[PDB]
């Protein structure tokens, strides 16, 4: 199975990884454009662990060429910006976050990005997401 | 059954399709996780046997009915987590048996009111989390007087529209009661006049409460007559936002007596709202995650004793001079500012870490305008160029340059005037020691962390000759290959020495003589064939010697040393797992060398 949308310049699909198949109906509105978009990624799930201390492992792969591991902090534990950080294991999370992609001048045909949400506190996998961005 | 995370102590039965609690889990277990299981009804005398259980996770277990006497056996329980069970109605005696509880979490249990909530006999309780429910009443229940230890109450993501003089009429008759309270995400629109008149709170959290600055301004005004040690304010980046945040709203906060005022992410921010006159006589000013970009409109009458700037958006270093400012923190900064001269008479704590920050011309009175400086943190920054020698800042006793690119320190004698520094960390500042007097002047130094740098010709020079008062010294990961002669010879007071992860091939026992005070010598992970040089010479104060993961030559040439391994068995760490390095050895456990072949 998979889930996708078509931009006027890119098609983004995603499905759960090959081992961590924990739920999340993630989305976006409007569908992201490779070259600049202002919008809202919409989240709706039920976390297996406390979200305070959330961060992401972003393993990108452009044109079938793996990039360096990139860690992305979402919640620090002290007065986070997003409302969801305060969310507890088992809690229902239904929120929509605003973002601002600047835009790649000359973006190439094939993109890949796998995400692992990690509970910073207990180093435990929270969910895994596998994305594909085609031009 | 489950997952044994700590034998006879902690178990993980999260998401196992279990329908009842397992039956063959020890009675010694202290922590059990049963979240995400169809438990449905928490039967009576379920956890009867678990007399040492202190923490029980039942997060999202589809629990609809807490049966009578459910908590029977759990008189030692202290953490009870019930997030996301549809147990809408709690009949009295819900929490009977939990005679030791400090923490009840009934988040998203569909909890309607606190008056029905049967917790009044929970005398041990400290924290109560009731966020994400259907609580309409900001009433603080009368049974709270009994709850003599309960000091935190969160009611976030509930529906509370009105704080009324009666809601808080309990904090009134009880001024002696220290209570923190959070009602973020409540759609508050009306606070009754003179409501907070006469009440003290330690901390109060109001985030994402206000639809309009007008609803806000008006409401904020009636907080009048309240003492708050810490009031946090602002909103979320994903919730009911403000259209315009005008400095005017804070009017009325000019009644509420405040010690610490914390601002967080606002949708619309003016670099001036922080200058506002109702913030004049505050002792502690905190900004976290603020759309602030510049800060210099700070009047000299503002009675600030501390300032905290975290995860903010400054494009140039602030430029201030508040007379009574004791502590200053500026950390985790969006962009990459650069140091900028500032005069703070009362400054005794400077915290400047984790900003892509560059500083050139460090450091002296002029740089900061005080002598009283004891703490100084400059770690996790960029290019710190060493110019002057801390001249005028003698009272400084904590210097931290971790992972920040220090420049020109091998050049001069940088720390030359720091006769009181106790703690210096220059770890992973990517440094090469040429100069011999680098640490010259640090005669009060005790702790010297300096790992992952390097040395000229990978030889350990004589930079430690004057660092007499050293007790902790860390040369781990320093690509070392050799140690020069009288290197460690003055450290008649050192307790701990780390030379792990280097390239030492042997150890000259003579080096560590004169270390009359040494307890731990870590020489793990090295290319250490053996030691040589009177094995009796090692300090008789050394108790933990670490030679793990090495490469010990079990040759006859080292007969003496191989015996030393025995005489001093108990003092080496994991001696029993040490394996030889040389000829046919693998299955050949070091402590097994004999005494024959050629010798
Ligand atoms: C009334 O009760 C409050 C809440 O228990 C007391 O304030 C608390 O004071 C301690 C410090 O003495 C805080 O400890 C904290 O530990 C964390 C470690 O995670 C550390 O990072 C913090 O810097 C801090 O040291 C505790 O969190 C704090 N509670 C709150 C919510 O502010 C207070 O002592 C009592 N009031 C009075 C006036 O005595
Ligand atoms: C001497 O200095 C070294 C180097 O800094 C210290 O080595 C450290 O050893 C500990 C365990 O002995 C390491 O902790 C480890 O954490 C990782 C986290 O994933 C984990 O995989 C391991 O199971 C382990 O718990 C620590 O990281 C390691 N230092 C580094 C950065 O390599 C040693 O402790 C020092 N001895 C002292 C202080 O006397
Ligand atoms: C070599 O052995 C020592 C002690 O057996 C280990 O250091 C201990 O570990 C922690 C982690 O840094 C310290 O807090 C303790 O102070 C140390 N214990 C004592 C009594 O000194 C060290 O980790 C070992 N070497 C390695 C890298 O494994
Ligand atoms: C892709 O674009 C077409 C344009 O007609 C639109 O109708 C369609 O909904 C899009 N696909 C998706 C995301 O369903
Ligand atoms: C676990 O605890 C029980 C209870 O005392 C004990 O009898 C048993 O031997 C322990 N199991 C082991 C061997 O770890
Ligand atoms: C060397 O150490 C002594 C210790 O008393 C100190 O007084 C002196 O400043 C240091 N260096 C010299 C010789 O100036
Ligand atoms: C996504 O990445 C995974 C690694 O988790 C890989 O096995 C798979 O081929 C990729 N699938 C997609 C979305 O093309
Ligand atoms: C968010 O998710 C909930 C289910 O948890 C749903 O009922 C609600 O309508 C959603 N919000 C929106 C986008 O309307
Ligand atoms: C408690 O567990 C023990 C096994 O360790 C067993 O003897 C007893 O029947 C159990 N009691 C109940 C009713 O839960
Ligand atoms: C609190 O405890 C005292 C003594 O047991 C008692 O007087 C009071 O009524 C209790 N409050 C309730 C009913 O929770
Ligand atoms: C505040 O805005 C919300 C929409 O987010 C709306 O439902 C509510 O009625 C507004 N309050 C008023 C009366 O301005
Ligand atoms: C600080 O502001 C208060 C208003 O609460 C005022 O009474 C007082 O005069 C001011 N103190 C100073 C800076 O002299």
């Amino acid at each position: 199975q998979q889930w996708f949308c078509n931009s006027s310049d890119a098609i983004i699909s995603y499905s759960y990884c090959d081992h961590l198949k924990f739920p999340i109906s993630i989305s976006s509105e409007p569908c992201i454009r490779l070259r600049g978009t202002n919008g809202f990624v919409h989240v709706e799930f039920i976390p297996r662990g406390n979200l305070k201390y959330l961060y992401f492992n972003l393993f990108i792969s452009v044109n079938s060429i793996e990039l360096p591991k990139r860690k992305e902090v979402l919640c620090h534990g002290h007065d986070d910006d997003y409302s969801f950080c305060r969310a507890l294991k088992g809690e229902t999370v239904n929120t929509s976050i605003p973002f601002s992609f600047e835009g790649i001048l000359f973006p190439k045909g094939h993109y890949r990005c796998v995400a692992e949400a990690i509970a910073g506190d207990t180093e435990e996998k929270l969910f895994c997401l596998n994305f594909t961005i085609i031009h | 059954p489950c997952i044994e995370v700590v034998p006879n102590i902690t178990y993980q039965c999260m998401d196992q399709k279990l329908s009842k609690v397992p039956d063959d889990i020890p009675s010694s277990t202290k922590n059990i996780d049963l979240s995400f299981n169809p438990l449905k009804i928490l039967k009576s005398y379920s956890f009867s046997n678990f007399s040492e259980l202190q923490w029980l996770d039942l997060s999202r277990c589809e629990i609809e009915t807490i049966e009578d006497k459910a908590w029977h056996g759990l008189h030692h329980l202290s953490n009870l987590i019930l997030t996301g069970n549809p147990i809408q109605s709690f009949s009295p005696g819900s929490f009977s048996g939990l005679t030791s509880l400090e923490n009840l979490v009934a988040v998203e249990t569909k909890l309607a009111s606190l008056e029905s909530f049967p917790i009044g006999q929970l005398i041990t309780l400290k924290k109560l989390n009731v966020a994400h429910n259907f609580i309409h009443s900001c009433k603080l229940p009368a049974y709270f007087s009994n709850l003599t230890n309960l000091v935190h109450v969160d009611l976030s993501y509930n529906y509370i529209q009105t704080i009324t003089v009666n809601d808080l009429q309990f904090l009134r008759e009880n001024p002696q009661v220290n209570l923190s309270l959070d009602m973020s995400l409540n759609p508050i629109d009306f606070i009754q006049d003179q409501a907070f008149q006469g009440i003290k709170l330690h901390e109060l959290t109001l985030r994402g409460n206000f639809n309009s600055s007008n609803i806000m301004k008006t409401c904020l005004q009636n907080l009048a007559g309240l003492h708050v040690h810490r009031l946090i304010l602002g909103e979320f980046k994903d919730e009911r936002n403000l259209e315009i945040f005008e400095p005017s709203i804070m009017e009325g906060l000019c009644d509420v007596t405040i010690d610490e005022f914390r601002l967080t992410y606002t949708n619309d921010f003016s670099d001036d709202i922080v200058k506002f006159h109702c913030l004049a006589n505050v002792s502690a000013m905190s900004l976290a995650g603020v759309s602030i970009k510049y800060l210099e409109d700070v009047p000299k009458h503002f009675k600030w004793q501390s300032l905290s700037i975290i995860r903010c958006q400054l494009k140039q270093f602030p430029t201030l001079d508040l007379p009574f400012l004791k502590s200053l923190t500026l950390t985790m900064n969006k962009g990459s500012i650069s140091f900028k001269k500032v005069a703070l008479p009362s400054l005794s704590y400077l915290d400047l870490s984790r900003n892509a920050l560059s500083f050139s011309g460090c450091c002296s009175y002029s740089d900061l305008g005080t002598n009283s400086l004891r703490h100084l943190d400059l770690s996790f920054n960029g290019a710190i160029i060493m110019s002057a020698n801390f001249m005028g800042l003698e009272e400084l006793q904590h210097l931290d340059f971790q992972h920040s690119t220090l420049k020109r320190v091998t050049e001069f004698s940088a720390f030359l005037s720091l006769e009181k520094l106790l703690y210096l960390d220059i770890s992973y500042t990517n440094t090469k020691i040429d100069f011999d007097g680098i640490f010259l002047g640090l005669t009060s130094l005790n702790t010297l962390k300096m790992a992952g740098n390097s040395f000229k010709d990978n030889t350990l020079s004589n930079v430690f000759a004057n660092t007499t008062n050293l007790t902790f010294l860390d040369l781990s990961k320093c690509q070392l290959e050799q140690i020069s002669w009288g290197v460690f010879d003055t450290l008649h007071r050192l307790q701990l020495l780390n030379m792990s992860h280097n390239n030492l091939l042997f150890l000259d026992s003579s080096h560590y003589n004169q270390l009359y005070s040494l307890s731990t010598l870590d020489c793990s992970f090295n290319r250490i064939e053996t030691s040589k040089g009177i094995l009796q010479h090692f300090p008789k104060s050394l108790a933990f010697f670490n030679l793990t993961n090495n490469s010990v030559a079990c040759i006859c040439e080292h007969q003496k040393f191989l015996q030393w391994v025995k005489e001093q068995k108990q003092f080496l760490v994991n001696v029993e797992q040490m394996t030889c390095a040389t000829p046919v050895e693998m299955n050949t456990s070091l402590v097994l060398d004999f005494n024959n072949s050629t010798c």
